[PDB]
């Protein structure tokens, strides 16, 4: 089922690649989880001064 | 003049008008960087900050 179907599966996985970098280049709320550590940590320091 | 958290980055001089920035004076905690004492006693001393 590979060996007979195997370009139509490059171009999925490239259509695909393009679609994460575009939904990265469209969005930055992907890193949402990222941005709350390190707004935690910024939040804590800024609570302790 | 004030920081984001409530410091006094910066203060004008009440003789002159001029703007001055007020770096804090700068420190750093000291740390040893040694092998064993049972291997030698040859110490490096790395300054942070």
């Amino acid at each position: 089922v590979l060996y007979e179907n195997q370009k139509l599966i490059a171009n999925q996985f490239n259509s695909a690649i393009g679609k994460i970098q575009d939904s990265l280049s469209s969005t930055a709320s992907a890193l949402g989880k990222l941005q709350d550590v390190v707004n935690q940590n910024a939040q804590a320091l800024n609570t302790l001064v | 003049g004030r920081d984001i958290a409530d410091t006094t980055d910066a203060v004008r001089d009440p003789q002159t008008l001029e703007i001055l920035d007020i770096t804090p004076c700068s420190f750093g905690g000291v740390s040893v960087i040694t092998p064993g004492t049972n291997t030698s006693n040859e110490v490096a001393v790395l300054y942070q900050d």
